[PDB]
């Protein structure tokens, strides 16, 4: 999807 | 008081692109603004100078700040590895918003992203703490090196950074 994470980038 | 202004000089495979400056909303999120300011001057002995934007997705945002691992898994705040979500007063209203990347509630380190569009779905989940003051055209030039999956076709680095005001 459109997230902004640090470590596990999700859909 | 006056909100701090910070700059980054971006390079594309070592070639200088230009300067982006940011106003940090210290009057609304003092602890988050202070963290980004001190990491831009490098005054604690570590920071953003020399680090890259490791994930750029055209139409969404440019993400950086992982100065330890350079891949999205590292970086740390000036307060320790991680710190709390200060508040969510400000929203991701449009291009230019500077916001903290994280891995869930209270996991702020050094990673941040610069929005190139309104991203209202991140409101309440990512702390907005600044905006692009000058150089939005340099952010736009940066998006041309990303992809839908986030990997860049060129290495985009912060060749220099620091505080202006």
């Amino acid at each position: 999807x459109l997230l902004v994470t640090a470590g596990l980038v999700l859909a | 008081m006056v909100n701090p202004t910070v700059f980054f000089d971006i390079a594309v495979d070592g070639e200088p692109l230009g300067r982006v400056s940011f106003e940090l909303f210290a009057d609304k999120v003092p602890k988050t603004a202070e963290n980004f300011r001190a990491l831009s001057t490098g005054e604690k002995g570590f920071g953003y100078k020399g680090s890259c934007f490791h994930r750029i997705i055209p139409g969404f945002m440019c993400q950086g700040g992982d100065f330890t691992r350079h891949n999205g898994t590292g970086g740390k705040s000036i307060y320790g590895e991680k710190f709390e979500d200060e508040n969510f007063i400000l929203k991701h209203t449009g291009p230019g918003i500077l916001s903290m990347a994280n891995a869930g509630p209270n996991t702020n380190g050094s990673q941040f992203f610069i929005c190139t569009a309104k991203t209202e779905w991140l409101d309440g989940k990512h702390v907005v703490f600044g905006k692009v003051k000058e150089g939005m055209n340099i952010v736009e030039a940066m998006e041309r090196f990303g992809s839908r999956n986030g990997k860049t076709s060129k290495k985009i680095t912060i060749a220099d950074c620091g505080q202006l005001e």
